[PDB]
């Protein structure tokens, strides 16, 4: 495990943890996929805490998170295409900085522009300056 | 449903960290 994985592992967590108690509710779950136009049941959400409630407390602490995250990405291309829907408004084909600013400031998160372009350039493969399908693909996998 | 959680768990928290850890 390196330095790396644990900031990003961090910043993750604290995405979920809006009230950063330091425990993710069912209600933050919810919270979290309907401002990314998601409508889960109470049922569906139970379901995804007791699929990693190790210790059956009813709420995810960090290390069932990570188990959580860990199988998900052992998990799909539809799941994918939605995804880049959620982020490509207007369905162009490409996100751009400003579609990126938009899905950001939906989740709370308080970046600058510089910041946003920033992560733009990192994701972005071809240099054209934007994130083609593709380039997601390569960013999920 | 899932596919949210593989978003916010895959992509772009390495993105997001990769970019707040320069500061
Ligand atoms: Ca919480
Ligand atoms: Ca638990
Ligand atoms: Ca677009
Ligand atoms: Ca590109």
């Amino acid at each position: 495990l390196t330095e790396e994985q644990i900031a990003e592992f961090k910043e993750a967590f604290s995405l979920f943890d809006k009230d950063g108690d330091g425990t993710i509710t069912t209600k933050e779950l919810g919270t979290v996929m309907r401002s990314l136009g998601q409508n889960p049941t109470e049922a569906e959400l139970q379901d995804m805490i007791n699929e990693v409630d190790a210790d059956g407390n009813g709420t995810i602490d960090f290390p069932e998170f990570l188990t959580m995250m860990a199988r998900k990405m052992k998990d799909s291309e539809e799941e994918i295409r939605e995804a880049f829907r959620v982020f490509d408004k207007d369905g162009n084909g490409y996100i751009s900085a400003a579609e990126l600013r938009h899905v950001m400031t939906n989740l709370g998160e308080k970046l600058t522009d510089e910041e946003v372009d920033e992560m733009i350039r990192e994701a972005d493969i071809d240099g054209d300056g934007q994130v083609n399908y593709e380039e997601f693909v390569q960013m999920m996998t | 449903i899932g596919a949210v959680l593989k978003v916010l768990t895959t992509g772009l928290p390495a993105l997001i960290s990769w970019i707040k850890r320069k500061r």
